[PDB]
Order: structure tokens, then C-alpha cells, then sequence
């Protein structure tokens, strides 16, 4: 039982983030936790503060 | 060209893969089956007293 309940926590943790991603997608926004966004900072040279905008 | 500056188009990564980080509980009761197996084989030996005499 403890072996099962230890793995259940990871399922809950994934569920929370997946629900947040679904909300963001239904909201016509971008969830940057699921996307890298580090490759396009080098292709177009911008400051750290300009990338936040 | 003229006053306006032209910049190259940016290439885009086709796919991304999501591998979220998970907390590590580090429970110790699991993977302790060997102790239970040792408990199974106690093997107490009792010799009848009076059969020999
Ligand atoms: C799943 O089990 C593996 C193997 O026991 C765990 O990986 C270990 O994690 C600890 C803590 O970071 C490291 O010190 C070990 O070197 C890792 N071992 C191996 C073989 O990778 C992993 O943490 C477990 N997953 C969870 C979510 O607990």
C-alpha cells in the first residue's frame, strides 16, 4: 500500500500542471513552463528584460 | 536598404517534449522485502526430551 501511495503523489503533481496548461490553452495564451523559449533568444538577439515582454 | 533595416527569418524547432521535474519522497519501507523473507525463515529447532533417555 505504501508503495502505491508513494507513486500516487507524482500522478497528482502531474495532474496539477496539466490542468494549468489546459486552462492556459483554452485562454489563448502560452504556457512557457511546457515550452523551452531558449532557442529564440539567440536567433534574435534581445536582452533578458526584452524577452519577458 | 534605404532607412529600414532587414533581418533574416528565424527558423523554428518543429517539436518539443515535456519532461516535468518530480519531487523525490525517498521512502524507506519499500524495497525492504528481504527483511520480510528473512522473517519467514526463522526455523526454530526443538528436540524431544525423554525419547533419548
Ligand atoms: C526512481 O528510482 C530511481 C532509482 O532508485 C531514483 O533515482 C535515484 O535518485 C537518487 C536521488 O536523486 C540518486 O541519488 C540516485 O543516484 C538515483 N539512482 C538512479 C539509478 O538514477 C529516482 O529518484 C526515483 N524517482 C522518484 C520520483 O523518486
Amino acid at each position: 500500500d505504501i508503495s502505491i501511495m508513494e507513486g500516487m503523489f507524482a500522478v497528482q503533481h502531474v495532474h496539477t500542471h496539466l490542468n494549468h496548461l489546459r486552462t492556459m490553452l483554452m485562454e489563448r495564451r502560452i504556457d512557457w513552463t511546457y515550452m523551452s523559449s531558449s532557442w529564440l533568444q539567440t536567433q534574435l538577439q534581445k536582452s533578458d528584460d526584452e524577452m519577458k515582454v | 536598404c534605404f532607412g529600414v533595416t532587414f533581418k533574416k527569418p528565424l527558423v523554428a524547432e518543429e517539436k518539443t517534449s515535456l519532461e516535468p521535474q518530480l519531487p523525490h519522497l525517498q521512502l524507506r519501507l519499500p524495497h525492504l522485502v528481504g527483511i520480510i523473507a528473512k522473517i519467514k525463515g526463522i526455523k526454530i529447532e526443538v528436540t524431544s526430551s525423554g525419547e533419548s533417555i
